[PDB]
């Protein structure tokens, strides 16, 4: 219940400031004023997604070090990170990480 | 489709023709909607009003065929006092076949439909007598 | 149907028990036909590449025949094993259930009544 | 199916040990080195019977030893112990390492007054053996007899009778 | 595309299909399918033109939807049985979605509208993978869950495939569409005998792969993709027309060619189960396949169609295409009937 | 089953029907495809957590990783469709009728 | 009304699905899928899954959904059908909620119950660890095969997407 | 499997997560470990044709521990009966139930 109140208070407070911000100066009456897809940007987002997913597989590492099979665990932990570095090398050499046309 | 067929086959042949006709009319009416369901999906009607006109047209033609099959095939089994006779279904199938020709405005379709629908109907009656199976249950 | 057979070693081309069966003879009619197929593949190889059909690449034609006979020998060895297993299971099951497979009572034709339909 | 049998409300009654988790956690190490025998009999009962209704009498014995264990502290070492679990109770995580100074006094007091030796690191986590007269259950899972296996195929693998017998093939 | 990357992508298509066949867990089966779809799209986009882009899109949407339905069946099966093992499903609703998910992947009617269009928009080599290799993974799962498949559903999908493959093929002049409808028709046979004898499902699959691979290989040699362009072959490579005639006759089931063996054995395993109406209707409807196969035999080998003047410049060069295993595949497609009893090696 | 399963199971149905009825945009359908995996993710996690199927606690993460990799491949095709016809309308992808 | 928090969240879960399933403009469709994701995590958290629930925020909402919105703003060129579908969806949700709250038993394909989700929770736990966390950490000790195939697929995703997007 | 490579090579690729009564880290049991064990040991070796008939008693118990369908029907009946008697003055909850 505590975490629920904390979220309710923060967003309720933010909404109040926003609406009274759009209305408090409107208590004033000012005269009415009257009167390309980029490919490289997309590749940054996709590269982040595939890297972000691989991070999801690495988050449980601290708990994985508590096992009695450290030899197996340490072998796969270094395999995931090595594979993550192989993806970076492939993009680097294939001109993926460039911003020049 | 499982429950409606049981209703048709539960009624002994050549009796209670009012209920048999209702069963046949339901099956044909359903088959009409199934056909018109795909027709509207794959061939888009020009407008909503045009769509319901097509769906009603197929549904009635399908329901008209089934309606006259059960009525004609049930009256025949009465006057002849012969329930277990495929010739009763042959008359019903051809009678339904003519209706299909009537709705399409073609004498050729009516003659071809009568011959083939009548032939198919007779086989259906034969299978029920002798326990033929279209979807056989594996046994060996 | 013969997948979960009780006497079975999964994912084996020729289990151990197949060695107690006679090998296919090197003069097996089926094995000669398989070899003949290899020779036909050799001639077609020449034809599609516009080479003399009968003479070109005798060394190539020799390996078409040998490879077919080599592969054919082992497939035949497994073919005869799978049919031996089927009979082995069929007979064992019959012993285990004698009531389902009784010895037919035999009556001579002098006593069994068969209707006669004249052709006139 | 059947009717679930449950013990009566008077078969479960026993004198509870009403002391907070800080009191238990302060006396945990001495408690486990003194009441091991009644404790392990009850646990052997639970992991074998797999049914709490079968180990109620062993459960009451566990309670009685704990009550008798705390009375001895109540007689000889009361102020040292009351001052030990008051420091444990202060921390949100109830840490031992924040109260080494108070632990020594309580540890020394029991040593002189009762000859209690605190178990060393790794002792209370050891698998032990317990001599019990309770018979070993035969069918703890209440399982039925397994269906009998199929007859096994045995004999000599002879070649197929006349070959494949597929239509017209002769071998 | 770099040659090394082409090998890597192909091995990933194979690895996806192999994972499906060696897995005793529904999660690894699903992973196998996902790895397979991910790797095959780049070989469909390799020519970089709008039609390839459209074909790859229609394939992704179809296979993505099919995989979601499959994963829904696995979870429902987990709720009602508490296990993941690759075997009979324990809920009728799980079986329907699983059976329908695989039907969409295979391309069976009425989940068939993508096979003619995807096969048309991709090169011949990509179509060969799509119509032969991509059918191994779904058939492997069907081989294992068939004891719980709804009989009326699997036999209803089989009958529609045979009909729709037949009628669809009559109105085609493009070669890639003709094989696509031919592929739908042969799928119905494989799934029709599945409830009765799964061994004959594999035999029909093996024979179909051999015959289909032979046709695509011969089309790729002459770079022919239309009926008319195939009719110039007699004036360029006369031998290749005789091989096309023999294979087309085989695919139609005409004895004594190999393509009669599966149709022969499937009819046997269905009459043993007192199924007489279905095999007859299946066999008669297959004459539609024999018709548009025969039409290609009239415009390719049995008649000499008009040629063009520039054809004379082709006579001065040889065939530099690989034509891998073509001599071996063509013989297996025509001359295997005397070895029919060898199907026991598949048991 | 239970009361929560009904809404999760009905949320998958909504997304499936949403995916099978395209309006104009291709991006709209990909969202309905990623809604389907969200419902499957929650439904599986509810089953695994409630039954204390410990080793299956990693399955929902694997479901998320592959489903997102598939989603990335879907967006790439959408981009290449938009670079050709100027928009992500599905009606443009109709060359293969003939 | 706090004992039925899971069911209340599930009702909001469905309403969001009816939001983007009706397919408003992609900008609003993605907005509705973020709300469902957040509610989806809320349900998973209340069943004991904390790592799994938070993984939804970090990877699904803060990951994929950001790429979806990022790609929408750059490749989307910023009706009766939408309103018709949206109203149809809410009505079915209302009737399903109405009946399961009236007789507490509904049969649509499956037999659903209406007592409350709390009635199936386990009644005993005294572990010094999180059972969910232990299972996920087993990915490295038990799931050797899973790690290899998952990693290879992610690596192939990088190769494949660059091939598709080159355009030449 | 279609191909039993795991059994041929004796390598456990994916059989460790197939059932919830297998070895779990720290020996954490599933809620229905006993029921799954009983059904598995009943149906072992006799094929699934026989197990569907000769191990039906164990299977129904396993499915009762998974979805708890029968129990919720029983609790639902008791709640209705108590509610019916509650709004007639005919019942009195004891102090420790309130
Ligand atoms: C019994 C069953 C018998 C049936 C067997 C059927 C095999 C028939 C294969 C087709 C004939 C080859 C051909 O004509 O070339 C077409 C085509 C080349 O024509 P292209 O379009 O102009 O060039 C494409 C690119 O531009 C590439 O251009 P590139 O210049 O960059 O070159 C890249 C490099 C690339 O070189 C390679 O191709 C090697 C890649 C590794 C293949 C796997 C090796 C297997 C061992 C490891 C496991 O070189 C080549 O491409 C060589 C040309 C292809 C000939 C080699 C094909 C070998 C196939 C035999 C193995 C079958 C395994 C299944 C195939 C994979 C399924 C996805 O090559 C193919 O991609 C065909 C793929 C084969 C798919 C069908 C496989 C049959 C499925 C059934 C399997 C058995 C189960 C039953
Ligand atoms: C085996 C699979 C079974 C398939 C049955 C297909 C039946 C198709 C019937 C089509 C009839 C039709 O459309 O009218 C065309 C024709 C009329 O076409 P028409 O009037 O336009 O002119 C035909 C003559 N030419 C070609 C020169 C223009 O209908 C007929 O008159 C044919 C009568 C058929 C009689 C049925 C006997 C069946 C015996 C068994
Ligand atoms: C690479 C594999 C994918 C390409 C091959 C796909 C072809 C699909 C056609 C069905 C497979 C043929 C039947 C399998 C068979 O009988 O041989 C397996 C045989 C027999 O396996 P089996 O008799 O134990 O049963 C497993 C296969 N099924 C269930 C289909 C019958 O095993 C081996 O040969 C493996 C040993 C050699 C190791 C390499
Ligand atoms: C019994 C009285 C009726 C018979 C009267 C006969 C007199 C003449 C009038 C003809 C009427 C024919 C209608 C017969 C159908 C009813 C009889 C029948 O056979 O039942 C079929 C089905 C029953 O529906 P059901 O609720 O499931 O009943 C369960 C009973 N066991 O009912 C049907 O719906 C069958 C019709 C096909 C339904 C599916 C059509 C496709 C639905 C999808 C629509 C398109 C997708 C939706 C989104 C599009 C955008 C809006
Ligand atoms: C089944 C699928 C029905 C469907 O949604 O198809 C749409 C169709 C008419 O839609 P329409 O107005 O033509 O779309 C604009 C195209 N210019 O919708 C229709 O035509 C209505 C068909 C339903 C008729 C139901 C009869 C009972
Ligand atoms: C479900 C059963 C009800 C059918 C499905 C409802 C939708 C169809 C009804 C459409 C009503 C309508 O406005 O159209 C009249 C309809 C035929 O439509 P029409 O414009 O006359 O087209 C030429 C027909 N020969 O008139 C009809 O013939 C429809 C008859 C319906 C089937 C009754 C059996
Ligand atoms: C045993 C228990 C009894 C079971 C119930 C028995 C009753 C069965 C009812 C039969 C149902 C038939 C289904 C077909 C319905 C009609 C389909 C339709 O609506 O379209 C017909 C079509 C119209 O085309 P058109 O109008 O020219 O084009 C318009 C373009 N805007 O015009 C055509 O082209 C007609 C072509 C139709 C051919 C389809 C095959 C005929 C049906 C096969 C079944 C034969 C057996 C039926 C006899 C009873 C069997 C027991
Ligand atoms: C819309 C039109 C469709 C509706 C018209 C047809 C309805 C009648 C056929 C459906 C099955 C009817 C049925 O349930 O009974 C099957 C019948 C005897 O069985 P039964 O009625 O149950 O008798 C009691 C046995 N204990 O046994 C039989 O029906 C025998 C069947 C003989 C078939 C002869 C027809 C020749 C053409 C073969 C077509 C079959 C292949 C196509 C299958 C299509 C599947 C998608
Ligand atoms: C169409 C025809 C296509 C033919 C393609 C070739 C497929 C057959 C190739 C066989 C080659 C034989 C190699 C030598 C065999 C051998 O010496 O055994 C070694 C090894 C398997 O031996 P192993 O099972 O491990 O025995 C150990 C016992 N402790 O050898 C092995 O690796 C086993 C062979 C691997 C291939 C297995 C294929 C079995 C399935 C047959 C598919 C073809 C069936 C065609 C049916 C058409 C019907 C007319
Ligand atoms: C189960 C219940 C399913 C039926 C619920 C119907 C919900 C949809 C409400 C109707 C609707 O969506 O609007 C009418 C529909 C499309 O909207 P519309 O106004 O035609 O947009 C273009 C106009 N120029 O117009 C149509 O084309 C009809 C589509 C089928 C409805
Ligand atoms: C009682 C049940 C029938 C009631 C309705 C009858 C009806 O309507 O019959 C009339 C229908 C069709 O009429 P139509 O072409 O629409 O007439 C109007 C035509 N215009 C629009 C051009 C003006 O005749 C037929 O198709 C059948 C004609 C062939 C007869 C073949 C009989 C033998 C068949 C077996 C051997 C092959």
């Amino acid at each position: 219940m505590n975490l629920m109140l904390a979220l309710l208070t923060n967003f309720t407070l933010a909404t109040l400031l926003v609406i009274i911000a759009f209305w408090l100066p409107q208590l004033n009456v000012y005269s009415e004023k009257t009167s390309p897809f980029s490919m490289k940007f997309f590749l940054v987002a996709i590269t982040f997604l595939l890297f972000d997913l691989e991070i999801a597989l690495l988050l449980p590492l601290p708990w994985a070090s508590q096992t009695a099979n450290l030899n197996t665990m340490l072998t796969m932990a270094l395999f995931l990170i090595i594979l993550l570095a192989v993806s970076l090398a492939y993009e680097w050499t294939q001109k993926g990480l460039e911003w020049t046309e | 489709a499982k429950t409606v067929l049981r209703q048709y086959w539960d009624i002994p042949e050549g009796t209670e023709c009012h209920r048999k006709t209702y069963a046949t009319t339901s099956i044909g009416g359903a088959a009409g909607l199934v056909v018109s369901a795909y027709s509207v999906a794959l061939k888009t009607p020009t407008s909503f009003l045009e769509g319901v006109a097509r769906t009603g047209r197929y549904t009635f033609t399908a329901a008209a065929i089934g309606a006259i099959f059960g009525l004609t095939s049930c009256i025949s089994a009465q006057v002849r006092e012969k329930p277990d006779d495929p010739l009763n279904y042959l008359i019903g199938g051809c009678a339904g076949g003519l209706i299909l020709g009537a709705r399409t405005r073609s004498y050729g379709i009516g003659a071809a439909a009568c011959a083939y629908m009548g032939l198919t109907a007779a086989l259906v009656k034969m299978g029920q007598l002798e326990g033929w199976q279209v979807f056989a249950e594996p046994k060996v | 149907m013969m997948t979960g057979r009780q006497g079975r070693a999964t994912f084996q081309f020729l289990p151990d028990e197949a060695r107690s069966l006679p090998p296919p003879k090197l003069t097996d009619p089926r094995l000669a036909f398989v070899g003949f197929l290899g020779y036909c593949s050799g001639l077609i190889d020449n034809a599609i590449r516009r080479r003399p059909v009968l003479l070109a690449g005798l060394h190539r034609q020799l390996l078409y025949i040998t490879s077919f006979v080599f592969v054919g020998y082992y497939l035949l060895k497994r073919q005869d094993y799978m049919y031996a297993v089927r009979d082995h299971d069929m007979f064992s099951y019959i012993k285990s259930h004698p009531e389902d497979f009784p010895e037919k009572d035999k009556k001579t034709y002098g006593e069994v009544f068969e209707e006669f339909h004249p052709v006139r | 199916p059947g009717i679930v049998e449950l013990p009566s409300l008077e078969d479960l009654k026993v004198q509870e040990v009403k002391v907070s988790s800080s009191v238990l956690k302060a006396a945990a190490h001495h408690y486990g080195a003194q009441c091991d025998k009644p404790n392990k009999e009850f646990m052997l009962c639970r992991w074998e019977e797999k049914d709490p209704r079968r180990c109620l009498e062993e459960g009451k014995l566990v309670n009685q030893c704990a009550l008798e264990f705390f009375r001895q502290i109540k007689r000889h070492c009361a102020e040292p112990f009351t001052e030990y679990w008051t420091c444990i109770d202060y921390s949100g995580l109830q840490l031992f390492r924040r109260c080494r100074k108070q632990q020594a006094q309580f540890d020394e007091c029991v040593l002189d007054k009762l000859g209690w030796v605190r178990p060393d690191l790794g002792d209370l986590s050891k698998v032990t053996k317990v001599k019990t007269d309770r018979p070993l259950p035969e069918n703890p899972y209440h399982s039925r007899a397994r269906p009998e296996p199929n007859p096994e195929v045995e004999g000599d693998l002879k070649p197929a009778r006349h070959g494949s017998r597929l239509f017209f093939w002769t071998m | 595309m770099n040659p090394i990357i082409f090998i890597i992508i192909l091995l990933t298509i194979m690895l996806g299909t192999i994972i499906v066949m060696i897995s005793s867990h529904w999660l690894l089966v699903w992973i196998g399918f996902e790895m397979n779809m991910l790797a095959i799209i780049p070989i469909m986009m390799k020519n970089h033109n709008p039609r390839a882009t459209e074909a790859s899109t229609k394939y992704f949407l179809t296979q993505s939807t099919a995989s979601m339905l499959l994963m829904m069946a696995v979870i429902i099966n987990l709720m009602f049985s508490g296990q993941w093992t690759v075997m009979k499903l324990f809920n009728p609703m799980a079986s329907m979605l699983m059976t329908m998910a695989l039907a969409m992947k295979l391309g069976m009617a009425p989940f068939h509208f993508w096979v003619p269009e995807v096969t048309q928009g991709i090169p011949l080599s990509s179509g060969l993978i799509l119509l032969t290799w991509q059918k191994l993974a779904p058939m492997s799962v069907l081989y294992q869950i068939f004891p719980s498949i709804n009989l009326n559903l699997i036999l209803t999908l089989s009958v529609l495939s045979i009909l729709i493959g037949g009628w669809g093929g009559l109105n085609q002049t493009q070669l890639r569409k003709i094989m696509a409808y031919s592929s739908i028709a042969h799928m119905g046979w494989m799934t029709a005998v599945l409830p009765y004898n799964p061994t004959m499902t594999l035999l029909n699959l093996i024979i179909y792969i051999i015959m289909t691979s032979t046709m695509f290989t011969m089309f790729m040699a002459n770079s022919t993709t239309t009926t008319l362009s195939l009719s110039h072959t007699w004036n360029k490579t006369p031998i290749m027309t005789v091989l096309i005639l023999a294979t087309l006759l085989s695919m139609g089931g005409l004895p004594p060619l190999s393509g009669f063996m599966p149709k022969w054995m499937i009819i046997q395993e269905m009459t043993k189960n007192n199924s007489i109406i279905l095999p007859t209707f299946m066999a008669i409807t297959a004459l539609l396949n024999l018709y548009f196969y025969m039409r290609l035999t009239y415009s390719t080998t049995l008649t000499m169609f008009p040629s063009t003047n520039n054809m004379k410049m082709k006579w001065q060069f040889p065939l530099m295409k690989k034509m891998t295993f073509l001599p071996t595949m063509v013989v297996l497609s025509t001359m295997m009937l005397p070895l029919t009893p060898m199907l026991s090696v598949l048991e | 089953m239970s009361m929560v399963y009904m809404n999760i199971m009905m949320a998958f149905t909504v997304s499936l029907v949403g995916l099978l009825m395209y309006r104009s945009h291709l991006m709209s359908s990909l969202l309905c495809l990623e809604g389907m995996m969200l419902s499957l993710f929650v439904m599986a996690a509810l089953t695994i957590l409630n039954s204390h199927f410990t080793l299956a606690s990693m399955m929902p993460i694997i479901l998320l990783v592959f489903a997102a990799c598939e989603a990335a491949l879907g967006l790439s095709l959408l981009v290449m469709v938009s670079n050709t016809y100027g928009t992500d309308y599905v009606q443009n992808l109709n060359l293969l009728q003939c | 009304m706090m004992l039925y928090i899971v069911f209340i969240l599930s009702v909001i879960f469905v309403m969001g699905f009816v939001g983007f399933s009706s397919k408003p403009s992609p900008i609003y469709g993605g907005l509705g899928l973020i709300v469902s994701g957040g509610v989806g995590c809320g349900i998973v958290l209340n069943f004991g899954g904390s790592f799994l629930g938070l993984m939804v925020f970090l990877i699904y909402l803060g990951g994929m959904m950001v790429v979806f919105g990022y790609t929408t703003a750059m490749a989307t060129e910023q009706n009766k059908a939408v309103l018709g579908a949206f109203v149809t969806g809410l009505l079915m949700e209302f009737f399903m909620v109405y009946y399961v709250l009236k007789d507490k038993e509904v049969e649509v394909v499956f037999e659903f119950n209406g007592l409350g989700d709390w009635v199936i929770y386990d009644t005993g736990d005294s572990g010094f660890f999180s059972e969910e966390a232990m299972g996920i950490a087993a990915l490295y000790s038990y799931g050797t095969w899973l790690v290899i195939v998952t990693g290879w697929s992610l690596l192939i995703g990088v190769v494949v997407i660059m091939e598709i997007t080159r355009g030449n | 499997p279609f191909f039993d490579v795991q059994k041929r090579l004796g390598v456990d690729l994916d059989r460790w997560m197939t059932i919830q009564s297998a070895e779990q880290p720290h020996k954490i049991p599933s809620r229905c470990h006993a029921f799954e064990k009983e059904w598995i040991e009943c149906a072992h070796g006799i094929g699934s044709i026989r197990a569907e008939k000769e191990c039906k008693i164990e299977f129904e118990d396993f499915r009762e521990c998974l979805l708890r369908q029968k129990t919720m029907k029983r609790l639902h009946a008791i709640r209705r009966q108590r509610e019916k008697l509650i709004k007639e003055g005919k019942y009195t909850p004891p102090p420790h139930h309130s």
